[PDB]
C-alpha cells in the first residue's frame, strides 16, 4: 500500500508554534539509515481543515495532525532532516506552505525556502492502530516507563533484553524489564475497555520510552495492541512500534518471598554516600554495604587507587549482613523509586536483594525475621557481586 | 558479578 | 620537616582545586605531573598544578595543626572535593597516605613522589593591570579567529601586544583575522612588548581572573606569560612562532558599506545557511538599502531572505562562509554592525556600527573608520 | 575560499 495522490497540489497556511512542533516530534522517530531512502522524507497531506504529519520506517510509525487553514488539499514528502532544521529556525509568524510540482515553497514571514519533492508515489502507508485496549494517564505511563526502562538492557548484541513486556491483566497493567543483572517490574491501574483481558506483548525499551514523553502534560495516552504491532495515541499525536520478536524470562518466579534482612534508608542520603564513595572504585565496579546494627558501613577501593568509606544510620532488621552491589546499578534503581526513603530486603549475600519504595507500613518492624515481602506497586531487584 | 537467570 | 595536618573549609578548598585541576595535564608522559601539590605553611594552604607549559596556584586560609607538603592525583582529588558535603574539610598525611575526612565522609588517597615534582615557574614582575571582565571579553573576542590545525602552530595561537597605556590582541587562521584593542593600567608606559599565547590556553588563563576584579599580567623574556588575581597566580609558556604582519591586510578605504542589526543578520545566516552544502558558502546582494541573503541550490534546495539595509555604495554581490561569518558577528557585541566591503574577491571590514555610518550618504570611496574590534573576513568565490 | 595573506 502506498499514498494516493490527488489532482490538487497542496497549498495551506500553519501556525508556526503547532508545524514545526509536530515536525519536530514526527522527525524524532526517522530512521537515521533508511532502509529505503523514500523512508527518509516527511508525509504531509492536508485535508478538509486539517494538516496531517507523518514519518514511517517499516518499525516505527509516527503522525500527527494540527490545525491548518487549507487553501488546497494534496499530499507531498519531503527531507525529514530538512524539513524540521527549518521549521526549527523559521520566524514566528504564519507558516504558507505552497507545492508547485516537483518544488515546495515554504515561505514564512521575511523567509522563503525551495525543496525538492521526493518521491511521493512509492511511500508506504503507515499501519493504522488495532482498537483500543484501554487508556492511561500519561503522566503515569510515561513515569512507569521510567521506573522500569533503567532495568533494560541496552545492548543491540542481546535483543531479548532490550525490551520492556507490557502485561495486561483486567484493570491493571504490569511493566517489566531486565539486563540479565537487573530486574525492574512496576504495576499500574488503567482503564481497560474489556472487562477480562489477558494480553502479554514486548515492545523495545527506547521505543517505549519515546512514547512515553509522546503525550503532553495532564493528557490521557490510548493503548492498542495487535497480534504485530502496538498502538500509542495520545490525543492528536497516533503512533505505532512493531512488536520484539524475542522472549521474555517470567519474572514472577524471580521475585523474592521473605527476606532474611531488611533496611530502611533515606533515599538521597544513601544515594550522595553511595556516588562519594564509588568515586575511588575500579572503572565502577562494586561497592561494599555492610549493614549491621542500625548503621550501614558503605566501602569501596583499596591502596591501589584509594579506599573510601562513609557511615549511614539507617533502620536495619536482622542478621548482621555484608553485600556488595554495583554503584551504577544500585543507584540506578535507587532513581526510580520516587520516594522519600527506600526498603531493602536482602536473602543473602550472593542472592538478589530487592529495593522497593519505603511506606508508613515499615516506620517500625519488630522481630528479627524472616520477613513478609510487602506488596509494592514497583519493585527492583539487583543481582549482587561476588565478594573476596 | 552474579547473574538473575542464565 | 613533618606531615601535613590541616582543616579547611569545603567551599574554599573545592574552589581552590577545582581551578587548579582546570590546568591539569589530560595524559602527561610523567605521571607525577598528573599531581597537585598541597602545601601546608603557617597559616595557609597552597594548592598548585604544573605540567612544563601551564601553572595554576592559590593559596587559601587554613588551620595547619602541623605544616608539610604532598603530591596527590589531581583527578581524583578534584572529583572527591567536588562531591565531598559541605562540611569542614580535614586533611592529614600519615606515612604514604592522605586522610580526607569530611564530616562521615573518610577518604584515604596514595601521596605520589614529592621530590620529583617540579617547582613551579616564577611569575616576573608586574607589567600591567586589565579588568578581569574586559580582558577575558577581548580574548574572547579576538579567539574566533585564531587556527585550530596544529600543523600550523602559527595560527593556533593569539598575539598580544603592548605599547604604553594601550593593548592590541590579533589571530588569525589564513582567512579570517579579528583584531582587539584596550586600554590598560602601568606604572611604567614606557614599555613595548610583542607576545604569542596559544589561544585555548590564554583564554582559560584569563579564567585565573573573576567578573568583578582585576588582573595583573607580567610578561617574562624562555619566555611566559603570568597572570594574577585575588591571590591566583597561572603562568603560560609563550608559543613560538612569528606572526603575521596584521596591520597591512586591513583596507584603508571601502568601496562599499552596510550597516544591519547584529541579530537579525546572524538569525537570517543561520535560516538560510541551512540549505548550503555542508554550510559551505552564503550569497549576500546588497541595493536600493535591501540586503537579500541566498543559498543553496536547485538539487538540495534553496532558501532565500530580504532584510532592510543601511546600504551605501555601488551594489554588490558577495558571497561569505556562513560560519565564519556568524563568528564574526557573535564577537562585535554591539547592537549593529557596520560591514566596509571592496570588491567581492577582497577582504570585508565587521566592526560595530559607529554614530558615522547611519548617516554615510553619497557614493564613496569610504574612508576606514577607527574602533577597538575588528573582524576582517576574506569571501568565497562567487559561481 | 580566498586567502588574506595574498
Ligand atoms: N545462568
Ligand atoms: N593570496
Amino acid at each position: 500500500a502506498t499514498t494516493t495522490v490527488g489532482l490538487t497540489d497542496l497549498k495551506v497556511r500553519l501556525v508556526r508554534d503547532d508545524f514545526a512542533d509536530a515536525v519536530a516530534w514526527v522527525a524524532r522517530s526517522l530512521p537515521s539509515r533508511p532502509t529505503v531512502p523514500v523512508l527518509a522524507g516527511v508525509l504531509l497531506t492536508g485535508s478538509d481543515d486539517g494538516l496531517t504529519i507523518s514519518s514511517f520506517d517499516y518499525e516505527v510509525s509516527a503522525e500527527v495532525q494540527i490545525p491548518a487553514e487549507i487553501a488546497a488539499p494534496g499530499t507531498v514528502l519531503v527531507s525529514g532532516r530538512l524539513l524540521s532544521e527549518i521549521t526549527r529556525a523559521l520566524p514566528n509568524k504564519p507558516v504558507d506552505l505552497s507545492v508547485e510540482g516537483t518544488r515546495v515553497s515554504l515561505t514564512c514571514g521575511s523567509a522563503r525556502f525551495s525543496l525538492p519533492t521526493m518521491a511521493v508515489e512509492d511511500y508506504p502507508a503507515l499501519p493504522e492502530l488495532p482498537a483500543e485496549t484501554g487508556s492511561v494517564p500519561a503522566d503515569l505511563f510515561a513515569e512507569a516507563i521510567g521506573q522500569v526502562a533503567v532495568a533494560a538492557g541496552r545492548d543491540d548484541t542481546l535483543p531479548m533484553l532490550t525490551g520492556i513486556r507490557v502485561e495486561i491483566s483486567g484493570d491493571r497493567m504490569v511493566l517489566a524489564a531486565t539486563d540479565r543483572f537487573r530486574l525492574a517490574v512496576r504495576e499500574l491501574t488503567w482503564t481497560t475497555k474489556t472487562p477480562d483481558v489477558e494480553a502479554a506483548v514486548l515492545v523495545p525499551a527506547k521505543t517505549l520510552a519515546e512514547a512515553a514523553k509522546t503525550g503532553l502534560d495532564g493528557s490521557e495516552v490510548q493503548l492498542a495492541l495487535g497480534a504485530g504491532l502496538l498502538g500509542i495515541r495520545s490525543e492528536g499525536k497516533r503512533s505505532t512500534t512493531r512488536l520484539l520478536d524475542a522472549e521474555f524470562p517470567k519474572f514472577r518466579q524471580l521475585l523474592p518471598t521473605e527476606h532474611t534482612a531488611m533496611a530502611t534508608i533515606g533515599v538521597g542520603e544513601l544515594t550522595e554516600a553511595i556516588k562519594r564513595v564509588a568515586l575511588v572504585a575500579d572503572r565502577g565496579a562494586q561497592v561494599r554495604m555492610e549493614f549491621a546494627d542500625d548503621v550501614l558501613h558503605l566501602s569501596a577501593g583499596a591502596d591501589d587507587v584509594g579506599r573510601a568509606e562513609e557511615d549511614l544510620p539507617v533502620s536495619f532488621s536482622g542478621e548482621p549482613l555484608t553485600i556488595a552491589f554495583n554503584p551504577g546499578y544500585l543507584t540506578d534503581g535507587l532513581g526510580a523509586l520516587h520516594s522519600e526513603r527506600v526498603t531493602f530486603g536482602f536473602t543473602t549475600p550472593s542472592k538478589p536483594a530487592v529495593l522497593r519504595p519505603a511506606t508508613e507500613a515499615d516506620a517500625a518492624l519488630n522481630g528479627n525475621g524472616p520477613f513478609p515481602a510487602a506488596e509494592t506497586d514497583y519493585v527492583y531487584l539487583l543481582m549482587p557481586v561476588r565478594l573476596p | 558479578q552474579f547473574d538473575l537467570f542464565g
